């Protein structure tokens, strides 16, 4: 199949636009996945995925890129996605990932604890969340706990012309955050080839605009999400992953300036929206 | 790992644990980060990105430390990591333990290879 050579599916636009009740999902999140290669981490295979699709989108890329990585630990005490990331991105761009619980990773620094400890002054261009909490005894509303901190974390440290990749499933989700989507030149919520047969999806915000472009209802949006995930079957591939040749995030050299709000007029959104432009200072990075 | 960490971990001497384990029957280290990369990079040991040959693995350097996985002093001058950060590629022969390749060989300081591998030097 042609879709099964993609690195996975993201929503069609057609069920974007939709305004669906909310229903439950038909899909479960564990099972044996036949598609993962021997000796390869799920996780591995996912995050290789991700950033596949990363490739296909105008993310900005300065020349000193800082990306900052949630939810980077695993039971197993090691960071799979990290080593991806690393893989991925370009050489000396600063790395930083978190996770409540102790692990080893290969960032340049890791922080240990609640993500809401973590603090920063600085902007970054790229946040990835694989955040979750196992925890839905009766109904599905929006979830609070790391998801309040996410939105937080965007609205004050995402990089105008950054974007933003944040794990959901059927009931790990948050109506604020869907709703800043409607804050990125595009948004998508974008599902693994090789996770196919789960309810989880990464939400892509790419090029943060601080404003909103469209008004998105979170509620509304989930609902479309699981009706999409309820009458498409996506069947498992883990084609993708058999030609890594052109897999590094290409070198854009993308430009970085401080700007006053009062300078962000028409043409610098529009360079904004086209993934040509990053706003914030370049001090000295302390998480 | 369930034991073996904790073992190498509470030993005055980690590396000779870690021997000394194996030599009882016990399993490898595991959960090293084995990376999909494209077997055709230059083959050299310890490298910034992921740089297998046909025939090496590369993993994720952090998680084939023992002192790392560990969580304890490394035994360098002063506390560094030649592993963390970075990616080790790995004859695929002896891919089932990454973490006991790296105590057991060490890297041409010429040709940037394992000793007794890639390494063809005089
Ligand atoms: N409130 C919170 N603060 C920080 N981390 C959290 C959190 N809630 C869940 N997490 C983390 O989210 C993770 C889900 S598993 C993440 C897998 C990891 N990305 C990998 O590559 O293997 C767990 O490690 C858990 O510690
Ligand atoms: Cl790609
Ligand atoms: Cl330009
Ligand atoms: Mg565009
Ligand atoms: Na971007
Ligand atoms: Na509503
Ligand atoms: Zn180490
Ligand atoms: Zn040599």
């Amino acid at each position: 199949a042609s879709q099964a050579w993609q690195p996975g599916v993201a929503m069609p636009n057609l069920y974007k636009m939709q305004r669906m009740l909310l229903e439950k999902c038909d899909l479960q999140n564990y099972g044996e996945n036949a598609v993962i290669p021997k000796g390869i981490m799920m996780n591995v295979a996912k995050y290789t995925q991700l950033c596949q699709y990363l490739n296909t989108l105008t993310l900005a890329v300065p020349y000193n890129m800082r990306v900052i990585h949630f939810g980077a630990g695993s039971d197993k005490g090691v960071a799979p996605g990290t080593a991806v990331l690393r893989q991925w991105l370009p050489t000396g761009t600063l790395l930083v990932d978190s996770d409540l619980n102790d692990f080893v990773s290969d960032a340049d620094s890791t922080l240990i604890g609640d993500c809401a400890t973590v603090h920063t002054a600085n902007k970054w261009d790229l946040i990835i969340s694989d955040m979750y909490d196992p925890r839905v005894t009766k109904e599905n509303d929006s979830k609070e706990g790391f998801f309040t901190y996410l939105c937080g974390f965007i609205k004050q440290k995402l990089a105008l012309g950054g974007s933003i990749a944040v794990k959901i499933t059927e009931h790990s989700w948050n109506a604020d955050l869907y709703k800043l989507m409607g804050h990125f030149s595009w948004w998508t919520a974008f599902v693994t080839n090789v996770n196919a047969s789960s309810s989880e999806a990464f939400l892509i915000g790419a090029n943060y605009l601080g404003k909103p472009k469209e008004q998105i209802d979170g509620y509304t949006m989930h609902a479309n999400y699981i009706f999409w995930r309820n009458t498409n079957p996506i069947q498992l591939s883990s084609y993708s992953l058999f030609d890594m040749s052109k897999f590094p995030l290409k070198l854009r050299g993308t430009a970085v300036m401080s700007l006053k709000e009062n300078q962000i007029n028409d043409m610098i959104y529009s360079l904004l929206e086209k993934g040509r432009l990053i706003i914030r200072e370049n001090n000295r990075v302390v998480v | 790992n369930s034991t073996v960490l904790s073992f190498c971990a509470f030993a005055v001497d980690p590396a000779k644990a870690y021997k000394d384990y194996l030599a009882s029957g016990g399993q490898p280290i595991t959960n090293c980060v084995k990376m999909l990369c494209t077997h055709t990079g230059t083959g050299q040991a310890i490298t910034v990105t992921p740089e297998a040959n046909m025939d090496q693995e590369s993993f994720g350097g952090a998680s084939c430390c023992l002192y790392c996985r560990c969580h304890i002093d490394h035994p360098n001058p002063k506390g560094f990591c030649d592993l963390k950060g970075k990616y080790v590629q790995i004859p695929t022969t002896c891919a089932n333990d990454p973490v006991g390749f790296t105590l057991r060989n060490t890297v041409c300081t010429v040709c940037g290879m394992w000793k007794g591998y890639g390494c063809s030097c005089d």
